């Protein structure tokens, strides 16, 4: 799951790029307000991706922590 | 698009005689083999068979225009999600080579006046990423672009 | 594409079955028969199904090669 | 998919190995203490988290039966995972971490099954994320659970 949202939220990332690009590059005229409506959202997903990928760094920490009280615990079973 | 266009009903109204050989207004299968034929395919029976089947909404064996219009809007439809899709790869993939690299999409981003870190670039590469070997091929983008 | 998934899930049950096999036929003091049999029918459906399922996604690019040829065919009346 | 009385019995006494001062309960300052004498130097937010996610109650520490529901599960976990590790380390014939064409078609021909080569390479192919050609155990992982 948390795997999904971070691929999902660098998914909103490269979706947004794109439709800033072809709003700001491929159009005789630029829609300033469609631009500002896409880089807004650029960067909330840019803020979740970095948000989501240090969750998930802080995780794995923990993960090795937790699992090294659990081996210890262990050391009881005959 | 959602919706064709009047004009684009028209169009394909005339595209229905492409297919439909002897004007009865319905197309058989035994008209598919024609069609696929002319076309330098040979498809067995129940290819063609199955070709009017996943058209043919009424089950009633053959397809009729209207059959025939909802698929082609449905068609038209994905054909233009799936093209807006190439165009962006396209656009990433600066070298044309198949594969889009940290360093492209650096340059799309930079160019878009974004602020992001070369390592912000790489973890983006490194989660659209699928078989680890550093680059974003189509597939993998494809799957990013509609996920 | 959930036919992948399903020639995926399929495969997957294969390998589970095969090893289950190897785990109550190599790895036990006295082979439980009534078990080994067990996963040996379910190895032979699991296989049944791939294959199933295999020839169904081969059939299915050729028809959307051949049915893609029929909708550039209508393509062609569009104007512009 | 329990705890046998035997495994609830020696995980309490398990129990004591972090309640330090014997108070019944497991503290954040307890946690910092034994991660520190095992060579480990957890941040207070790490040392909470530890707690939080075996305090059920919310009570800010962790009693017995919160710590034995969390080893229950974890037991439970790790004999699943164990499995898979030894089948992964079957098929692996050569330890190197990939599982081959070769070594999985060996593996149906010392079972006595009949795949043909073909059927072989296709799964190893269904398996296959990276597109190498061969099984590694996260790939094997995924495609056992
Ligand atoms: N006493 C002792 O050796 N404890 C221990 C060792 C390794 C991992 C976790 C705990
Ligand atoms: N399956 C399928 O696509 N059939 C078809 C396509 C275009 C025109 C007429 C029939
Ligand atoms: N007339 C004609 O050229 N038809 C055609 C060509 C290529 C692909 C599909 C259809
Ligand atoms: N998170 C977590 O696992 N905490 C924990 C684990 C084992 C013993 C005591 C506390
Ligand atoms: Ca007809
Ligand atoms: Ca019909
Ligand atoms: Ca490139
Ligand atoms: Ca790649
Ligand atoms: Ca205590
Ligand atoms: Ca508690
Ligand atoms: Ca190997
Ligand atoms: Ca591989």
């Amino acid at each position: 799951q948390l795997t999904k949202r971070v691929k999902n939220a660098a998914a909103n990332v490269l979706r947004e790029t794109w439709l800033i690009y072809k709003n700001t590059k491929l159009v005789k005229k630029i829609d300033h307000a469609k631009v500002r409506k896409h880089q807004r959202k650029f960067l909330q997903a840019i803020h979740q991706a970095r948000k989501l990928r240090s969750v998930k760094m802080e995780q794995r920490k923990l993960n090795d922590q937790a699992n090294t009280l659990v081996d210890l615990a262990k050391t009881q079973l005959e | 698009a959602d919706q064709l266009t009047e004009e684009q009903i028209a169009e394909f109204k005339e595209a229905f005689s492409l297919f439909d050989k002897d004007g009865d207004g319905t197309i058989t299968t035994k008209e598919l083999g024609t069609v696929m034929r002319s076309l330098g395919q040979n498809p067995t029976e129940a290819e063609l068979q199955d070709m009017i089947n996943e058209v043919d909404a009424d089950g009633n064996g053959t397809i009729d225009f209207p059959e025939f219009l909802t698929m082609m809007a449905r068609k038209m439809k994905d054909t233009d999600s799936e093209e807006e899709i190439r165009e962006a790869f396209r656009v990433f993939d600066k070298d044309g080579n198949g594969y889009i690299s940290a360093a492209e999409l650096r340059h799309v981003m930079t160019n878009l006046g974004e602020k992001l870190t070369d390592e912000e670039v790489d973890e983006m590469i490194r989660e659209a990423d699928i078989d680890g070997d550093g680059q974003v091929n189509y597939e993998e983008f494809v799957q990013m672009m509609t996920a």
